[PDB]
RNA sequence: UCCCCCGUGCCCAUAGCGGCGUGGAACCACCCGUUCCCAUUCCGAACACGGAAGUGAAACGCGCCAGCGCCGAUGGUACUGGGCGGGCGACCGCCUGGGAGAGUAGGUCGGUGCGGGGGA
RNA sequence: CGAUCAACGGAUAAAAGUUACCCCGGGGAUAACAGGCUGAUCUCCCCCGAGCGUCCACAGCGGCGGGGAGGUUUGGCACCUCGAUGUCGGCUCGUCGCAUCCUGGGGCUGAAGAAGGUCCCAAGGGUUGGGCUGUUCGCCCAUUAAAGCGGCACGCGAGCUG
RNA sequence: CGCCUCCUAAAAGGUAACGGAGGCGCCCAAAGGUCCCCUCAGGCGGGACGGAAAUCCGCCGGAGAGCGCAAGGGUAGAAGG
RNA sequence: CUGACUGGGGCCUGUAGAGCACUGAUAGGGCUAGGGGGCCCACCAGCCUACCAAACCCUGUCAAACUCCGAAGGGUCCCAGGUGGAGCCUGGGAGUGAGGGCGCGAGCGAUAACGUCCGCGUCCGAGCGCGGGAACAACCGAGACCGCCAGCUAAGGCCCCCAAGUCUGGGCUAAGUGGUAAAGGAUGUGGCGCCGCGAAGACAGCCAGGAGGUUGGCUUAGAAGCAGCCAUCCUUUAAAGAGUGCGUAAUAGCUCACUGGUCGAGUGGCGCCGCGCCGAAAAUGAUCGGGGCUUAAGCCCAGCGCCGAAGCUGCGGGUCUGGG
């Protein structure tokens, strides 16, 4: 399985660690999708910024 | 009126009033109660006013229970001074009361006798109140 | 006399969900069992006001059983003053400790002079067999003056029931009433400013 | 209007300096304290102001021995 | 509620462990005197010796010196040389001092 | 490998207070003496020595009893990391993850390592 | 070894005041005026019904306590203005609010009549002259239907007085 | 106005105000090193002068005493005598 | 490759909450030294205490400088993901060392200030560029390289001003509430429940009866139910308090409470929930931004669609960095 993560809500105004979380996922721009492996370390960051993101389980 | 006879410290920080009561939340002594619906610092002057009112209705008879006590010292800076030059002076004492506490309970009296003094008492208070009577729930705590 | 009350078994349903759907979360326990239950709050209330923790409630479980229990503990919502959780203690042939009413028979002489019968304990804790539940225990308060009092020692016990507290415990008292005539002294009684308990070369 | 108060002292930055499972060298300070909150255990010295420090290279371990107090050790590597 | 016997016992025993040595602990009863060398790191006894196990004679004091030369004798056979004396609640004197000196002549090091 | 006792640890009151009962062959204790080593701000009480007539009375060890002490769930609640609403405020709600303390049920009159001594 | 170098990282070995005779460089980073925010204080209106009123809680009153409104007082804060926002009172000219001083319409009255008390409606108009004092205010004299209280940078100094 | 203790301080460390409270500018030739021994306050009962309280005997008492001085921490398995 | 952040794992902590075991506070009760008081004594003990009150026990509570407890979190170290205008080391150049609003946690103040002082965060500062909020640095949306008479969305909106619904279905409100306020007050309206009292005939109306002890007292100057309190007891009863109000100088009077006749179905009091009414007076001319809106164009619930930015996409271009 992999994770398809989409940045749908802007990080402007959220704590820096949440902004950092987007950076560990390699997310820079809104509406941008990145496909990442589903390991716990990746998923922890995904769940941190879940209020900023839309996630789908794929392949 | 009510005030501590002595205390370890003269002046107390103000703190907060968040949440429902920690306890005092069930009838424990008398037949009926007056319970606080919203948070406040109730002053000794009000407690005594409320108390006196209740004994004033009963005339001869009844027993009044005061379940709150003003141990928090109240501070005010002297009139017309500017900010600074230390903490104000203690000018009065308050009972920190949260939603759900019984403040007053009555005993040895008809139900209409109690509804009415507790009502009259209630007007003397800076908060909204609900009158309650002893239930098995109170019995069971 | 005796009360019945339908109970139901609960699993992962949230207490939050249950109470909003009108039901009251609870638990069932004794030495051998422990089960999550829920009861109808409205039906329960009807029973409990009569029942209290004094009389055996029996729980018609939907699996067909019928269990004999005492309400042991009740948790109230402190803000709203509404029950939120019930402990049902399922009785068995072995003796059990419980609270049994006191009915202060008589009108005290302390009361007839103007006094007030301060009912300290309106029940008393007691070890006794389930088969031996009294309806109450009578008390002769007619002899009480201001301020004369009865104890747990003065408690005359029904057959087969043993006292579970120290007989030193006071149970009822007759005390002076409030009087508007005391106001004159009480308003004219002088109160002093408060004395600070010391720090430093003072303690 | 005036204050008869006003003063306080410099903070002393006390507490544990090395936590369990951390590798320390001989001499490293492990715990800074007022009185024996923690006690020196194997391979652990205690200085005149109660300071626990390591006597050998190795790894820190804590042990809570009830009424005997809490202890800090260093295990040889 | 401890007693002078008990406190004195900890009092010396605590100081002994801290030096990390193998402990030559000595028990002295009214008739007999026992001694075991213990590794406190394992909670384990490594060698023992006692009058009662040696069936020894009369004079308690010479008996001690003899259970002493004994303990060493078994000891050096296990490589044990350095060790530290646990005088327990017993003042270093008399029977206990005697066992100690016996252990010394035996070659045990302290 | 099992039982009892003598040592010495570990766990750190589920081990403790109290009450009742039990053990002297062996071990331990009290005990018998104060010549000798040693000792008392006085006292062989303590510490110490030389002993073995007695006693398990004290102590200790082993059992039993839940009055006290100690331990203590399940459930529910408070509170809360993060995410959202509401109120002029004091303050109040929802979502997700975490979750007490009190109390209730109930548990407890210890478990275990190593070396000695005895017994099967 | 000699430091209350205690203004305790300690300008010199050695040091106090005053300026309405004053000056310069700066600040609305900071006071004094006005405004603003705040409304403790202030003014006004309510809740409660101990009690007074011969009787009668509520004609008129309201113990002990509780809730507010206003932004005229006394203050808090330091937000525009210190390359200037002229400051009390008076005169002049007004305009507005209404919590109404009078005149109009009412209810209750412990309203016989006349005359008052008290609350409600009402801002149309009206609301004097003089003695004292810089006064606003207040007191007083003589009248009056009445001699209202407040806001407008405590209205108004490129309008006057000073 | 420098230094120490506690709180404020939001369970690492740190953290301000003319916030809340107190202390220091010494001391000890033993109140220091070490070896050996010893265990407190308090309560009840008993005892000539003897008292609430001197010293003596017994029983209960894990620390509520003591540790020169403020406070906190620590501490009788001693840091106390 | 060591970074922010993240996963697992260990160790550290004394806050939120709670608790009363310590330090203090604390209401009532029990028990009980000490005094005060009232009897009896000066022969010295005694007895009662609706008196003030220690220690102890019980019930019940409070605390920044109390803690038997005690979280969520947070700090740190190991292993792992993490290649980022990450991180580390040596040097050159600075600027800043007046912050401010908002959220949360505290102190100060008055549970005041566009107030003040700290903590964590955020934005403005420097994003006074853009959309929404009437207008408005810091509330919501979103990080502007350039061009396009192209497309999708964000907050917020879709009756007209003004782009998109006079959109669909269930309810509420009649106050223009919506479109700024509280204690408190009210047969507003709708919705749930709780007790009575009723076809052993209620409630409304039309009708009678409402009585005897007794002008009843610890009672005073009148006290006859109706000026304090420590009285509520009987009788004829179908009923009716030694009294729910008006009346009195005290009475008496009218009346409720309570029974009987008349009709012939409901009637009376608690309480809780939704939405509204009063309480509600300030100074130039009014106004929810305006018009205007009432089975809404108002409020609650559930939906479908559209509109909407310099966010995202499409096409083209620029420049730097990286890989070819
Ligand atoms: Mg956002
Ligand atoms: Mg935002
Ligand atoms: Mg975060
Ligand atoms: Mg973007
Ligand atoms: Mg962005
Ligand atoms: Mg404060
Ligand atoms: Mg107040
Ligand atoms: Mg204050
Ligand atoms: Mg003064
Ligand atoms: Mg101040
Ligand atoms: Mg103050
Ligand atoms: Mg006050
Ligand atoms: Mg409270
Ligand atoms: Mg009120
Ligand atoms: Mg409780
Ligand atoms: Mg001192
Ligand atoms: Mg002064
Ligand atoms: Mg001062
Ligand atoms: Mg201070
Ligand atoms: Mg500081
Ligand atoms: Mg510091
Ligand atoms: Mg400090
Ligand atoms: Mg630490
Ligand atoms: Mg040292
Ligand atoms: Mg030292
Ligand atoms: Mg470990
Ligand atoms: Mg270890
Ligand atoms: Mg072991
Ligand atoms: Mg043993
Ligand atoms: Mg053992
Ligand atoms: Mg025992
Ligand atoms: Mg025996
Ligand atoms: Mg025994
Ligand atoms: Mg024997
Ligand atoms: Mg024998
Ligand atoms: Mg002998
Ligand atoms: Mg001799
Ligand atoms: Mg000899
Ligand atoms: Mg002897
Ligand atoms: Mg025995
Ligand atoms: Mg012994
Ligand atoms: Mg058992
Ligand atoms: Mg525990
Ligand atoms: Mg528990
Ligand atoms: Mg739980
Ligand atoms: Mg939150
Ligand atoms: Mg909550
Ligand atoms: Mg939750
Ligand atoms: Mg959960
Ligand atoms: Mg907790
Ligand atoms: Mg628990
Ligand atoms: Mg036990
Ligand atoms: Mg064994
Ligand atoms: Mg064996
Ligand atoms: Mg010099
Ligand atoms: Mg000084
Ligand atoms: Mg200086
Ligand atoms: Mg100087
Ligand atoms: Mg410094
Ligand atoms: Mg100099
Ligand atoms: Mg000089
Ligand atoms: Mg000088
Ligand atoms: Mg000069
Ligand atoms: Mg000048
Ligand atoms: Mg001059
Ligand atoms: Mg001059
Ligand atoms: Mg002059
Ligand atoms: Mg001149
Ligand atoms: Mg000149
Ligand atoms: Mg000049
Ligand atoms: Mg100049
Ligand atoms: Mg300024
Ligand atoms: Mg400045
Ligand atoms: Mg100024
Ligand atoms: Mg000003
Ligand atoms: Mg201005
Ligand atoms: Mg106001
Ligand atoms: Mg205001
Ligand atoms: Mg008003
Ligand atoms: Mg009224
Ligand atoms: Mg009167
Ligand atoms: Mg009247
Ligand atoms: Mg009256
Ligand atoms: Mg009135
Ligand atoms: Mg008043
Ligand atoms: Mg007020
Ligand atoms: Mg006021
Ligand atoms: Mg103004
Ligand atoms: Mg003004
Ligand atoms: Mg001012
Ligand atoms: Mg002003
Ligand atoms: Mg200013
Ligand atoms: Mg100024
Ligand atoms: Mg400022
Ligand atoms: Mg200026
Ligand atoms: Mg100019
Ligand atoms: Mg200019
Ligand atoms: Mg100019
Ligand atoms: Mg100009
Ligand atoms: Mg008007
Ligand atoms: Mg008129
Ligand atoms: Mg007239
Ligand atoms: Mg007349
Ligand atoms: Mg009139
Ligand atoms: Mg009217
Ligand atoms: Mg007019
Ligand atoms: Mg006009
Ligand atoms: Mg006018
Ligand atoms: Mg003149
Ligand atoms: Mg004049
Ligand atoms: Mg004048
Ligand atoms: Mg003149
Ligand atoms: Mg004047
Ligand atoms: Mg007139
Ligand atoms: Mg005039
Ligand atoms: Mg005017
Ligand atoms: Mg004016
Ligand atoms: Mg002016
Ligand atoms: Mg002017
Ligand atoms: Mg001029
Ligand atoms: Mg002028
Ligand atoms: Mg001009
Ligand atoms: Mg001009
Ligand atoms: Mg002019
Ligand atoms: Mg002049
Ligand atoms: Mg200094
Ligand atoms: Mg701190
Ligand atoms: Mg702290
Ligand atoms: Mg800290
Ligand atoms: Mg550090
Ligand atoms: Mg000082
Ligand atoms: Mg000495
Ligand atoms: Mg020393
Ligand atoms: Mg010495
Ligand atoms: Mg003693
Ligand atoms: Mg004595
Ligand atoms: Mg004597
Ligand atoms: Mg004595
Ligand atoms: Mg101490
Ligand atoms: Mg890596
Ligand atoms: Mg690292
Ligand atoms: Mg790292
Ligand atoms: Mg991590
Ligand atoms: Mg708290
Ligand atoms: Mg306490
Ligand atoms: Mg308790
Ligand atoms: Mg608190
Ligand atoms: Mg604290
Ligand atoms: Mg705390
Ligand atoms: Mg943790
Ligand atoms: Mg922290
Ligand atoms: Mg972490
Ligand atoms: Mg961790
Ligand atoms: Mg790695
Ligand atoms: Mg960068
Ligand atoms: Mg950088
Ligand atoms: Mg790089
Ligand atoms: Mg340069
Ligand atoms: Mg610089
Ligand atoms: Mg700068
Ligand atoms: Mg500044
Ligand atoms: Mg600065
Ligand atoms: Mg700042
Ligand atoms: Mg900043
Ligand atoms: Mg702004
Ligand atoms: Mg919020
Ligand atoms: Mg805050
Ligand atoms: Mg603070
Ligand atoms: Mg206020
Ligand atoms: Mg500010
Ligand atoms: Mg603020
Ligand atoms: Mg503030
Ligand atoms: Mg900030
Ligand atoms: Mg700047
Ligand atoms: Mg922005
Ligand atoms: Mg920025
Ligand atoms: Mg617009
Ligand atoms: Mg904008
Ligand atoms: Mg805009
Ligand atoms: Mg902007
Ligand atoms: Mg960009
Ligand atoms: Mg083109
Ligand atoms: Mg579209
Ligand atoms: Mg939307
Ligand atoms: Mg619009
Ligand atoms: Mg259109
Ligand atoms: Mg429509
Ligand atoms: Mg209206
Ligand atoms: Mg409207
Ligand atoms: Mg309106
Ligand atoms: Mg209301
Ligand atoms: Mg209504
Ligand atoms: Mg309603
Ligand atoms: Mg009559
Ligand atoms: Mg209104
Ligand atoms: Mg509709
Ligand atoms: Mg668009
Ligand atoms: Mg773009
Ligand atoms: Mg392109």
């Amino acid at each position: 399985p992999r994770l398809k993560v989409k940045l749908v809500k802007s990080p402007i105004g959220y704590p820096k660690d949440q902004k950092a979380a987007l950076k560990a996922l390699g997310l820079r721009r809104l509406q941008q999708e990145r496909v990442l492996e589903d390991t716990p370390a990746i998923r922890g960051n995904v769940e941190k910024v879940a209020h900023l993101v839309r996630v789908e389980v794929v392949e | 009126m009510l005030m501590p006879r002595r205390m370890k410290y003269r002046k107390q920080q103000r703190g907060r009033l968040k949440g429902a009561t920690k306890g005092g939340d069930y009838v424990a002594f008398g037949d009926y109660g007056l319970v606080a619906l919203e948070p406040a610092w109730i002053t000794a002057q009000q407690i005594e006013a409320a108390r006196v009112a209740m004994v004033r209705h009963f005339r001869r008879g009844g027993k009044i229970f005061i379940r709150i006590f003003p141990d928090k010292p109240y501070t005010k800076k002297p009139l017309e001074v500017r900010m600074g030059k230390g903490k104000g002076n203690v000018e009065g004492y308050v009972a920190v009361v949260k939603p759900g506490r019984v403040m007053f309970e009555v005993a040895g009296v008809t139900e209409e006798q109690a509804m009415e003094a507790l009502r009259i008492a209630g007007h003397k208070l800076p908060i909204k109140t609900k009158i309650v009577r002893r239930d098995a729930y109170d019995e069971a705590q | 006399m005796e009360y019945r009350l339908k109970a139901y078994y609960r699993e992962g349903e949230k207490p939050s969900a249950l109470r909003r759907a009108g039901k009251l979360p609870g638990v069932m326990y004794n030495r051998h069992l422990n089960r999550k239950v829920y009861v109808d709050l409205v039906e329960f209330d009807k029973v409990f006001r009569q029942a209290s923790i004094h009389h055996v409630i029996v729980l018609e479980l939907p699996d067909g059983q019928s269990l004999p229990t005492l309400v042991r503990q009740v948790n109230l919502d402190k803000r709203r003053r509404r029950p939120e959780h019930v402990d049902f203690f399922v009785l068995s042939d072995e003796p059990v400790e419980m609270y049994v009413p006191l009915r202060f028979v008589g009108t005290p002489a302390g009361v007839r002079a103007g006094g007030v019968l301060q009912e300290i304990h309106r029940d008393i804790l007691v070890k006794v067999s389930p088969r031996n539940i009294p309806e109450f225990i009578e008390v002769d308060v007619s002899g009480l003056e201001i301020g004369d009092s009865l104890h747990a020692s003065d408690l005359k016990l029904p057959p087969g029931v043993e006292l579970a507290v120290s007989p030193e415990e006071t149970i009822a008292a007759v005390v002076p009433p409030e009087d508007v005539e005391k106001l004159a002294e009480e308003a004219a009684a002088e109160v002093a400013e408060p004395e600070v308990i010391k720090k430093g070369k003072e303690e | 209007g005036s204050t008869r108060n006003g003063r306080d002292s410099q903070a002393k930055r006390l507490g544990v300096k090395r936590y369990e499972g951390q590798v320390v060298r001989a001499g490293n300070i492990l715990v800074r304290q007022r009185g024996t909150r923690f006690k020196p255990g194997k391979n652990v010295g205690m200085g005149r102001d109660f300071t626990l420090f390591a006597l050998v290279d190795g790894v820190v371990e804590f042990q809570d021995r009830g009424r005997l107090g809490r202890y800090v050790h260093v295990r040889p590597l | 509620r401890l007693t002078a016997y008990e406190r004195r016992k900890f009092r010396v025993r605590n100081r002994i462990k801290r030096t990390g040595r193998l402990r030559l602990s000595v028990f002295r009863s009214l008739k007999h005197i026992y001694a075991q060398i213990i590794d406190d790191e394992k909670g384990v006894t490594l060698v023992s010796a006692s009058s009662l196990a040696l069936k020894l004679k009369g004079n308690k004091t010479e008996v001690a010196r003899q259970v002493g030369r004994a303990l060493a004798e078994k000891a050096l056979a296990l490589g044990i040389k350095q060790v530290a004396f646990d005088r327990g609640p017993y003042k270093y004197h008399g029977r206990v001092k005697a066992l100690a000196e016996g252990a010394r002549e035996g070659g045990l090091e302290f």
